RNA sequence: GGAGCCAGCGAGACCUUGGCCGAGAGGUCUUGGAAACUCCGUCGUGCUGGGGAUAGAGCAUUGUAAUUAUUGCUCUUCAACGAGGAAUUCCUAGUAAGCGCAAGUCAUCAGCUUGCGUUGAUUACGUCCCUGCCCUUUGUACACACCGCC
């Protein structure tokens, strides 16, 4: 649903074929084209503002879509999913381009740097992983593991320095200065991270 | 092993579709929640295949609610011998479904959760399973 | 038990598994040196990895790797990708995970490939 | 002597004969100084061309 | 199986059945 | 002062050759050509004709199809691999691309004392076409970076193989022939006498 | 310590196939000069002097390389191709080579067929393996 | 068999997983 | 995923037994694979051909493409079986089209709908390239018109529908372009023509090619499953083959 | 002698006349078996 | 509610004269009902 | 019949050249186990198989 | 000419691991049921150590009863062919192309069809300028913005 603010109204509603449940959306810094992503399908439908009719169905995923965010300044499309990979999509254009790039474990949250030429994902195994978008390379990679502080239930029958329950982010962000980026999950913690140095700031209960 | 919860749910699945059977055929109210119960039942897998408001009346059972719990999905997918084995390594804390771990063996998986039910990545009997083909591998950690 | 890791790396159909374990700097494939490995011009390549973290650590450790399936070029690039992921194995269960990040840092910062599978899956490129 | 000029735009639309490229160049020398010129082969922003002739005025080649 | 088979996999048993008979 | 990384000797018990240990000290091309030092003479190459990476040997097994752009960031010398392979007979066969190449560095040196990997750079520098011409008749039009090195490196490489086509000369001193008049800028190299032709003839048609 | 796989293959050979005429104890038979090694061959060996010499190296190499070995396989390691048929080598001439190396004693005869490296064979082919890397 | 091979669920578990010629025969 | 599409293979299989007794019982509509997408989504197609295709199978997998207007060529070299259904399911694609010929002359087309089949084999006799055609022109790529004539067995209807869904949903009432499938005798002869409306009747104008197809197997699963259940096979060596009509 | 299997029909001018008989008769009716939007 | 606490993994809570408190509002306070309809509406 | 490959397989001495085996294309054939088949066709060589 | 070696598809007496002869083809006595490529050498712009059609002489295999052909090996003989007109067909990442291996599983295929793995690129990835094929000229379209009679 699309919200108007100065007026405070719904002008207007997209809805998928079959009532595809979503998760994730994302939307055209132009503010003409939004994309939506479900757990049950694999693929991000693409909607028009203006006409409210779907574009396309963008296809590729090998696994659920997790999250999706536009460029602010090139217009790109990354979209990650557990699928263990990442695929950039160039949707505006005359011809539509697809560049999937492999990471080491399912990817639960997606960053965007505003800049848009880097891209940051945070994976189960607890890694912020940063990439070249023109590149499509690694530059960069953050441990989280050790720093996530995550307390043993009161129902647990294992303890907490076993535990795997939560160890792993499940949003980030990164800062509008670009040296920064947020991250929190299903835990106690939140970890403020120094993209260049790849150090933790400070950690927040 | 007592079913009187799940009789619960399932006799007010009943009054549900027999109250919506009172209401008017022509009642566009009664169509759109006879639909969307039998979404939500469909999206539980307790109704395998989408069917009617007919069926929904009697196919509804304590078993096929007893199958969706997450021990007894195990069984038939062949991660544990029987269900008591199955409820210890959920109780153990190795049974994962999708990007959550599940301690709670009275948890039942929903039709689409039902095929990323796995074992954690740091589980030790994984690495047996691994180990037993010998396609072990120490950089993925299992 | 003496401490060893395991792994493989994969190209198309050839695969190679690594065993890497505490020793004295013995590196071997097929067992035999990784000096006499064939072609030569490609050789440098299984150099790679050990030519780019430093000798040093290899003292310390050896290595047997065993390769199967594939054309020659791709045994080596099995052999390249099985030893690095063998040895950030290794650093990681029995040496800090310090000296893993700088391992996967070089290694990342060089070519991606020796630690992720370059698998070139089909793309229709052309929608539709 | 030769000129430099840093490519900023790329122009669309131009209606020039397929294969070439009309764009937009800032003269090195010159930051300021701008010129239109014809390009063959693939081009971008940010891309620096060897200009033997800086007075001409491109013109669409159809 | 303690609890049974639904609909779809007592019919994939079926075939099975078949199958190793023949 | 002193930084030590290392307080004991480094023997390893299967025998490694002491060149490597000289090329764990820096990557080099073959392990005798060395990178540090090259550097493109003219600006418009630049950001085109990548060196920052140094490479061992030119095979790579990279993706640079892909982008429309990614052939930029391969290594030169691994494009000059590339294109040396033509004519279907060669085709598919890298590795003696690859030993060629050797061989025509190692003739480039025996020669010529500078380092031949900026003997190479030279000469696709000097090549190069800045200007040429399109048909409307003709007229002249400028030439993308981009261009002007895919356009280099295929005159070269031409130009090398029809010259020992059917000579006595083989494929590595007729390529480092050809090379290094490239680089003096000397007509005497093929693809200089196509370069000059074709700016010529923008001229004529200007 | 040193072995022949730890030598490279052509360096073990050519060290390893003078010994053998250095040493002059090796049966050359006589046709030597006049067979190619394989009908899919065309020209006798260039080397008329030493390739027998030669091929006994590398047949000496590869019954150290496998246990056991018979005519065979060398008939089917030494063969190439030619339709393609892929022709093996010429028996003849490898039968003579086991029986020439026995004589030597750098193999007899394995159990089960075939044969098997020497001992005292094992000895001397380790012997210039470490005279190739000094 | 095929098809059992073709579905085979490579995380099921188990927990069997866990675990002179005369002259010759004579001695063994 | 391996395990859903395999639990969506058991699904796949069960209704195509539950609706089977339901047609029985109904002998005391759209198919399934095709009722939940039918008039919908226009179908995604890919056509291509098998390993190393001489240069006349080249052209005609061109021709093939032009025939349907979502359809799009793709070169196989070396590609893997499975691999090639598995790239084409994440692209979305709807339906495969391989084709396969013996000394530059076409021979089979087999038609595998995505995702968990019907996959359809045919037979390809007296075929006729435009190619063959000298100053023949272009074609027309609006979306056709289709006739199916002379289908009546079930087996027919079944034939009908797996063909029917490769081309768009809805073509203009003015579309000149027409389409035809003629069953005669199993063997399904294919024309491609154009029509002028005339103020005393239609002038039509063959575009091409001609080809006869003549199904010989249908299997419920893609065209890589060898281990799919068939559904109808051709039997050839029955005494009555000579005579017997399935279409 | 017998044959097994049908022989391949054969394309003579009597049949495609036929043929194209029947589809201009079809575009004369406007009876096209076609998809139509749902 | 029932069916999703047994399904949900985290937290599910349950779901809930004279003159009433519209204790929540669609719109803002300060904006009014002819500022919300658009010239074309008028 | 001299060499077999399943369904597909090769007879000889049933015509003396590929001239006769031209005249009997499809022609209805079977074993004397009742396995029918069926005459695909003639191969080059040798003649008649 | 030597030497070094790396695959994945495939299973309804004959195959075979090994020994002995023969240069080879190929014989004989017994046991169980891959190429391309890479390294070192010879050759050398010469229709040359490229090309192997045709022809002669021999050494063998298979039937069958003929001096019949059949399939291989040995030597000698040593051609057309030196990159292909007018024209024309196709092609964008494991793609063009080179390389071999296997199965002939109801249609088609018998040095043909399909499948399998191995080596592996240049250029383009932008435009409607030319060509061709279409879509629109009742916003109908839920806000803002832009528009305003073919
Ligand atoms: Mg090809
Ligand atoms: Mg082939
Ligand atoms: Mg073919
Ligand atoms: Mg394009």
């Amino acid at each position: 649903r699309a919200w108007d603010l100065i007026r405070y109204r719904n002008f207007r509603t997209f809805t998928g074929t079959e009532r595809i449940q979503f998760n994730c959306l994302a939307v055209d810094p132009s503010g003409e084209v939004v994309c939506a992503g479900s757990l049950d399908n694999f693929d991000i439908h693409v909607w028009s503002v203006q006409t409210g009719q779907l574009l396309d169905a963008l296809s590729g995923h090998e696994g659920p879509v997790s999250c999706l965010s536009f460029s602010q300044e090139n217009s790109v499309l990354a979209s990650a999913s557990w699928d263990k990979t990442i695929r950039i999509w160039s949707i505006f254009g005359r011809s539509q381009q697809v560049e999937p790039i492999e990471v080491y474990s399912d990817v639960l949250a997606l960053s965007m740097r505003p800049d848009g030429k880097e891209v940051a994902v945070s994976t189960l195994k607890g890694q912020i992983s940063i990439f070249n978008i023109e590149d499509a390379k690694q530059v960069g990679n953050i441990d989280c593991r050790k720093d996530i502080i995550s307390g043993r239930f009161n129902q647990d029958r294992f303890t907490a320095k076993n535990s795997e329950r939560s160890k792993f982010f499940t949003t980030i962000h990164y800062s509008f200065d670009g040296m920064a980026i947020v991250a929190g999950g299903n835990n106690n913690s939140i970890c403020l991270y120094d993209v260049p140095n790849e150090v933790l700031l400070k950690r927040f209960i | 092993e007592d079913y009187h919860k799940y009789n619960r749910i399932c006799g007010d699945i009943r009054r549900l579709a027999n109250k919506l059977s009172l209401l008017p055929p022509t009642d566009p109210f009664r169509r759109k929640h006879e639909q969307l119960l039998l979404d939500k039942l469909y999206a539980m897998g307790v109704l395998t295949t989408k069917s009617k408001i007919s069926d929904l009346e009697n196919k509804v059972t304590v078993s096929a609610i007893c199958r969706r719990r997450l021990p007894v999905i195990m069984h038939r997918l062949k991660m544990a011998e029987t269900i008591q084995d199955a409820v210890k390594f959920i109780e153990q804390g190795h049974v994962r479904v999708g990007p959550n771990l599940i301690n709670d063996p009275a948890y039942l998986v929903t039709r689409n959760m039902e095929d990323y039910v796995t074992w954690v990545d740091n589980s030790k009997i994984k690495k047996t399973l691994l180990r037993y083909r010998n396609q072990i591998d120490d950089f993925d950690f299992s | 038990a003496v401490p060893s890791v395991q792994t493989f790396g994969k190209k198309k159909s050839a695969t190679a598994v690594a065993h890497v374990k505490a020793g004295k700097g013995l590196i071997k494939v097929n067992g035999s040196p990784i000096t006499l490995v064939e072609p030569e011009i490609l050789r440098f390549k299984v150099y790679e990895p050990l030519l780019l973290v430093g000798l040093d650590k290899f003292s310390n450790i050896d290595i047997r790797v065993r390769v199967t399936g594939g054309g020659h070029v791709s045994q080596v690039y099995a052999i390249r990708q099985a030893i690095a992921k063998g040895l950030v194995a290794y650093h990681q269960k029995y040496v800090d995970e310090q000296s893993k990040n700088e391992l996967k840092k070089a290694f990342t910062s060089y070519d991606r490939t020796l630690l992720i599978a370059d698998s070139r899956r089909p793309e229709p490129k052309k929608f539709g | 002597p030769v000129t430099l000029a840093k490519v900023i735009k790329v122009l669309g639309r131009t209606g020039s004969r397929g294969g070439v490229t009309q764009v937009r160049v800032e003269f090195l020398e010159d930051t300021s100084r701008t010129i239109v010129r014809n390009v063959k082969g693939p081009v971008r922003e940010n891309d620096i061309l060897v200009l033997m002739e800086s007075e001409r005025e491109a013109r669409r080649l159809r | 199986n303690p609890y049974g088979l639904n609909e779809v996999d007592d019919f994939a048993s079926k075939r099975e059945k078949v199958l190793l008979g023949q | 002062f002193e930084v030590v990384e290392e307080f004991t000797p480094v023997v390893l018990a299967t025998p490694i050759p002491e060149e490597v240990q000289q090329a764990q000290t820096e990557i080099k091309l073959f392990n005798k050509w060395s990178f540090e030092e090259v550097e493109v003479k003219d600006a418009s190459l630049v950001d085109y004709v990548q060196v920052r990476q140094p490479i061992f040997v030119a095979h790579t097994a990279g993706r640079y199809a892909n982008k429309r752009f990614r052939k930029a960031q391969c290594p030169i010398i691994e494009r000059l691999t590339n294109s040396l392979m033509m004519n279907g007979r060669n085709n598919g066969k890298k590795l003696k691309a690859v030993r060629i190449i050797k061989h025509t560095l190692d003739i480039i040196n025996v020669l010529t004392d500078q380092n031949p990997i900026q003997v190479v750079v030279d000469a696709i520098t000097n090549t190069g076409p800045r200007e040429d011409t399109t048909r409307v008749r003709r007229q002249a039009v400028d030439v993308s970076p981009l261009r002007r090195v895919n356009q280099a490196i295929a005159l070269l490489t031409i130009g090398a193989r029809e010259a020992a086509f059917r000579n006595i000369k083989t494929i590595a001193e007729t390529l480092a022939e050809e090379l290094i008049n490239a680089a003096k800028g000397s007509s005497t190299s093929y693809a200089i006498k196509k370069k000059d032709e074709l700016e010529r003839v923008a001229k004529s048609n200007r | 310590g040193v072995s022949v796989r730890d030598v490279a293959a052509q360096d073990f050979i050519n060290a390893y196939a003078s010994f053998l005429q250095r040493q002059g104890k090796l049966e050359v038979p006589g046709y030597v000069d006049i067979v190619k090694t394989s009908s899919g061959n065309e020209m006798p060996p260039q080397d008329a002097e030493g390739w027998f010499y030669k091929r006994a190296a590398s047949v000496a190499r590869h019954i150290y390389m496998r246990k056991q070995v018979g005519v065979g396989k060398l008939n089917k390691l030494y063969g190439g191709a030619k339709p393609y048929k892929h022709i093996d080598a010429s028996g003849s001439i490898n039968r003579k080579v086991l029986q020439a190396l026995e004589k030597i004693g750098i193999v007899e005869i394995s159990p089960k067929g075939g044969r098997r490296i020497s001992e005292n064979g094992q000895r001397d082919l380790d012997r210039i393996a470490a005279q190739t890397l000094e | 068999l095929r098809e059992k091979a073709k579905e085979r669920n490579p995380d099921e578990y188990y927990h069997a997983m866990h675990s002179s010629m005369d002259q010759v025969k004579l001695l063994k | 995923m391996l395990r859903r599409q395999a639990r969506e293979r058991r699904e796949y299989l069960y209704r195509k037994a539950q609706e089977l007794q339901d047609s029985q019982l109904q002998q005391k509509q759209v198919d399934d694979e095709y009722a939940a997408t039918s008039g919908i989504m226009d179908p995604r197609i890919i056509v291509t051909t098998s390993r190393d295709p001489s240069t006349r199978l080249s052209q005609f997998a061109k021709e093939i493409k032009l025939l349907f207007p979502n359809a799009v060529r793709l070169n196989r070299g070396n590609y893997v079986m499975p691999n090639l259904v598995d790239a084409c399911k994440k692209s979305g694609t709807t339906d495969l089209v391989v084709l396969h010929e013996h000394r530059g002359v076409p021979t089979s087309l087999t038609i595998s709908h995505f995702p968990h089949g019907p996959t359809a084999q045919f037979s390809l006799h007296n075929v006729v390239m435009r190619h063959d055609i000298i100053n023949a022109g272009n074609q027309s790529e609006v979306n056709p018109h289709l006739i199916f004539d002379n289908f009546t067995t079930a087996l027919g209807k079944r034939v009908v529908c797996i063909l029917k869904h490769l081309f768009n949903a809805g073509p203009k009432k003015d579309s000149e372009r027409v389409i035809t499938f003629a069953n005669r005798g199993d063997f399904i002869s294919v024309r491609q023509h154009v029509y002028v409306r005339t103020r005393e009747g239609v002038e039509i104008a063959e575009v091409g090619p001609r080809f006869e197809m003549r199904l010989f197997e249908l299997r419920l699963g893609t065209l890589e499953n060898k281990d799919a259940d068939v559904e109808w096979q051709l039997r050839r060596f029955i005494r009555t083959a000579n005579k017997k009509d399935y279409l | 002698f017998d044959r097994t299997a049908k022989p391949v029909p054969v394309i003579t001018s009597e049949v495609t006349e036929s043929l194209e008989d029947m589809i201009r008769r079809r575009i004369q009716d406007s009876n096209f078996d076609d998809l139509q939007r749902r | 509610y029932k069916l999703d606490v047994l399904s949900s993994v985290h937290f599910v809570p349950k779901p809930a004269e004279t003159p009433t408190i519209s204790m929540e509002d669609a719109q803002p306070l300060y904006m009014s009902n002819a500022s919300s309809l658009a010239p074309q509406e008028i | 019949p001299y060499k077999i490959f399943k369904n597909t397989a090769f007879i000889k001495d049933m015509f003396s050249s590929a001239m006769e085996v031209a005249r009997f294309e499809g022609a209805q054939i079977k074993t004397v186990s009742g396995i029918r088949g069926e005459i695909k066709r003639a191969l080059s060589k040798p003649e008649g198989h």
